[PDB]
């Protein structure tokens, strides 16, 4: 999403979490933070809905 | 007119904080109140056991005087 934005993802504010260690507690933490960043993207997408076209 | 589904003038924000209260006692306070109730139980235990030994000695004296 941040190296080749294939759509309008370049206009929303978020950050992907980076993992520190080779383990799955940390990977669990990055999953949960990706969920919360998805919530942020949903809030900004509700605030930026154009009435264009189907 | 047109009748799509727009947002009405902008909507409210929604939080993204890991909202944690971390409440409860500290180490020292919880530790001290546990040890304090422990020592309270010890003092009452000591009192009841020594009065109980008094009564059990009375029971011994009953069997002594009863025997011959």
């Amino acid at each position: 999403r941040k190296t080749q934005p294939y759509d309008v993802y370049d206009q929303v504010e978020f950050d992907v979490p980076i993992g520190s260690r080779g383990d799955c507690y940390d990977r669990y933490l990055c999953r949960v933070e990706e969920m919360r960043q998805s919530i942020r993207i949903i809030s900004q997408c509700l605030n930026k809905m154009p009435p264009g076209e189907i | 007119v047109k009748q799509d589904m727009p947002p009405v003038g902008g909507y409210g924000p929604i939080d993204y904080k890991r909202n944690l209260p971390r409440r409860g006692l500290s180490g020292y306070s919880m530790f001290a109140v546990g040890i304090g109730a422990l020592l309270f139980g010890y003092w009452s235990m000591m009192r009841w056991n020594r009065e109980r030994r008094r009564l059990q000695i009375e029971d011994f004296e009953a069997r002594i005087a009863l025997m011959p």
